[PDB]
DNA sequence: ATACAACCTACTACCT
């Protein structure tokens, strides 16, 4: 259990969303985020709730 | 009955060094050799022309067809193809009023009507590249279509609404050269033919099925204008350099002048194609004469002798002089002078008054584009406009013609020459479109002449075709 | 060629190919595949149409994570290139002469 | 005006019969896969058309088997798609019946 | 300055 999941509006959120989480892994953390590691033709839903 | 001669299609060069015959497709599958990074933009006009271009420049990115994909091919978003972004945030506007249009639209003089529009254009462009602190790459001019009607040389304002050329567009950008800035000049309905309507309820110019072609044209104009380099051509020899002579007559001055400006192209060491243009344009005080004297033909040939050898290192070994009239003895005497022993002088006469027509006896189509008809050693014909069957269709209307091309002056081989003319009509960089009639040399020559003689106060012109077409 | 050749499975999602009968077979197949292969991401749906909204994919793309090719072909490129090599699709050198 | 019942096929079927038997006696008309002795050619279209065009609200049986089989979750999807078109609410009604 | 032939440019109008 390392993930840090960051929840959001998709399309409205995305600049602060890309800033922290792009922030958060400059300083180790380990981040989970729908825009930079859902994968394409993957049952998105899911695999957010797994 | 005459034997007619095939010339095999010329092919341009694109990105990865891949060869093809169709500039659209080139572009699509392989893409530019150069690498821009972006275009940034400057927008002119009133808030509807800013609105307009804006709603077109959201438009272009998303993939467009047309009618038929096979004779016009589609076009799949200026990124897609291009590989820069050319979007809507980067542009910057510099907002010209309707009133302030209309204080200076609605004038006795065409002359001053126009010189005032195209003051008022300018003031703004020039105001915004030294007072700005932001970069544009191309500024486009968005005009209302009442400008466009009533700035004509012989357009005619009615009575009820009541140096330098007449002319809204060339004077526009011959009084620009001093500051290089390259512009593209837009009208309204051109990217907005839908809400201009006629008597009928219908546009005035329809669209509908030629959307991606012009989408393919505008997008290659504007690519070009900001620095890029979509093709080039592909077998061309090295040592030549191809020369066009283009003779205009001059109304600015009390006494008519015929000015002559040139077209210049070659090869460079690093095999890319240097094509631009050769200006000062050499004047004559005889009117209805279009033959240089001695001591211009010498500095015309000096001068591109002189640009060659500095570009390349040493004087061609061929020079081909591509023009619309047919030289003279004094002129190409006084031509001779200036070249060394190792470079040969040819002169090429390209000529479309001949009237000669050729009809397929059983179809509905027209003669296939390459053919030629070899008169003699120093004469042929040859149809650029024809039957393509890339795009299984005719680049003519009815009935294609066909150019009367005679070596003039010196000894060259006739099929040598019709290959190099079928191949330059291929380097037009105005339009995407399959290959042209006329060659680049010739047409982008006149482009520059129409320009140069518009305003009288241009000392050293650039040579650079974004400032020109 | 899906049974045994294909490592991906790309689908053209529009209005035309919503409900085409051998577009379904192909995808009824694929989904055999991809249960077989426990490759949870063979079928990969394109999103290239604007009139099909998202709310009438068929039933066995709806669950799917899409690629939007609506608003950019180049940024759908791009997304696709991503995740190729993101899920270590087999690939050669880049070579332009086999496309011409 | 279907009732849409959507189960794990071959797992939770006994509490499914009871259920859409006692609804059909009570006047109401039940959609389920058990209900049809003999299946078409068209399985999964059918039930996407069907969902889509004719049910007005969708029963779905929660268990431990149904909780992530694959047709129950797309099912689902395009029940949740089609509540969102409807703009009902309560479109989707589970029943929790595993312990 | 008239007649002709053989070349030359400028300025529009319509189609796709
Ligand atoms: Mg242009």
């Amino acid at each position: 259990r390392n993930k840090i999941f960051i929840s959001h509006a998709t399309p409205d959120d995305n600049d602060f969303t890309r800033w922290l989480a792009l922030k958060l892994i400059g300083l180790g953390y380990e981040v989970w985020c729908d825009i930079l590691f859902l994968d394409k033709g993957v049952d998105f839903w899911s695999n957010i709730e797994k | 009955m005459k034997e007619l001669i095939y010339i095999e299609e010329p092919k341009i060069l694109f990105a990865h060094g891949q060869k093809c015959t169709d500039a659209r497709d080139g572009l699509a599958l392989f893409g530019p050799l150069n690498n821009l990074y972006g275009i940034k933009s400057g927008v002119i006009g009133t808030k509807q022309g800013l609105k307009i271009f804006r709603d077109y420049l959201d438009h272009i990115q998303k993939p467009i067809y047309n009618s038929n994909s096979i004779t016009r091919p589609m076009f799949p978003g200026f990124e897609a193809v291009f590989d820069c972004k050319w979007e809507s945030t980067g542009i910057t506007f510099k907002e010209v009023t309707n009133e302030d249009i209309g204080k200076f639209l609605y004038n006795s003089s065409t002359h001053k009507r126009t010189y005032d529009l195209v003051s008022l254009f300018i003031d703004k462009i020039i105001s915004a590249n030294k007072n700005e602190d932001e970069n544009v790459d191309v500024w486009f001019v968005i005009v209302p279509d009442e400008i466009y009607k009533y700035c004509r040389p012989n357009s005619v304002l009615p009575k009820e609404m009541v140096n330098y050329d007449a002319q809204f567009h060339d004077q526009f950008k011959a009084r620009l050269l001093k500051h290089t800035i390259p512009t593209q000049i837009f009208r309204e309905s051109t990217l907005a033919w839908r809400d201009f309507k006629n008597a009928f309820g219908l546009p005035i110019r329809d669209f509908s099925k030629i959307e991606g072609h012009l989408a393919w044209t505008i997008s290659t104009a504007a690519f070009y204008k900001a620095g890029g380099k979509p093709w080039k051509l592909s077998d061309v020899r090295n040592g030549v350099c191809y020369l066009g002579l283009v003779y205009k007559k001059v109304e600015k001055s009390k006494n008519p002048r015929n000015a002559c400006c040139a077209a210049q192209m070659f090869l460079d060491n690093g095999d890319g194609t240097v094509f631009k243009g050769e200006v000062g344009p050499w004047y004559n005080p005889k009117n209805g004469q279009y033959h240089l004297e001695p001591k211009e033909a010498k500095a015309l040939l000096s001068q591109s002798l002189q640009s060659y050898k500095e570009q390349i290192g040493e004087y061609p070994k061929e020079v081909f002089i591509h023009a619309k009239t047919r030289f003279n003895h004094q002129e190409w005497d006084a031509f001779l002078e200036v070249t060394p022993k190792e470079t040969n002088l040819v002169g090429v006469t390209i000529s479309k008054t001949k009237p000669l027509k050729l009809y397929k006896t059983e179809g509905d189509y027209t003669i296939l584009r390459g053919n030629a008809y070899v008169v003699n050693e120093r004469s042929a014909f040859l149809w650029t406009v024809g039957y393509v069957p890339k795009i299984q269709t005719a680049l003519s209307m009815e009935v294609p013609n066909p150019l009367f091309i005679e070596i003039n002056k010196g000894e060259a081989d006739i099929k040598q020459v019709l290959k190099d003319i079928l191949s330059l009509t291929k380097l037009n960089y105005n339009a995407c479109i399959f290959a042209d009639g006329e060659p680049v040399t010739l047409r982008f020559a006149d482009k520059i002449g129409e320009i140069l003689t518009a305003s009288t106060d241009i000392k050293t012109p650039p040579l650079a075709f974004k400032y020109y077409i | 060629v899906i049974r045994e050749d294909t490592c991906k499975f790309l689908l053209v999602s529009s209005s035309y190919s919503n409900q085409r009968e051998g577009v379904l077979k192909e995808l009824a197949v694929a989904a055999k595949v991809k249960k077989q292969l426990k490759d949870d991401k063979f079928i990969i749906p394109l999103a290239i149409d604007e009139q099909l909204s998202y709310d009438d994919i068929n039933i066995d793309i709806v669950r799917l994570n899409a690629i939007d090719f609506k608003m950019s072909w180049a940024r759908g490129l791009k997304d696709i290139l991503e995740a190729f090599e993101k899920q270590k699709v087999p690939k050669e050198v880049a070579d332009a002469s086999k496309s011409n | 005006n279907k009732i849409f019942i959507s189960h794990a096929t071959p797992d939770d079927n006994d509490f499914t019969r009871w259920l859409a038997l006692k609804l059909i006696g009570l006047g109401y008309e039940v959609w389920c896969d058990i209900l049809f002795l003999d299946k078409g050619v068209d399985f999964w279209s059918n039930i996407e058309k069907v969902i889509r065009e004719d049910t007005c609200k969708f029963l779905l049986v929660s268990s431990s088997y149904s909780n992530q089989r694959e047709g129950v979750l797309k099912e689902l999807a395009v029940a949740a798609k089609v509540k969102k078109q409807l703009k009902d609410d309560k479109f989707i009604i589970p029943l929790a019946i595993d312990e």
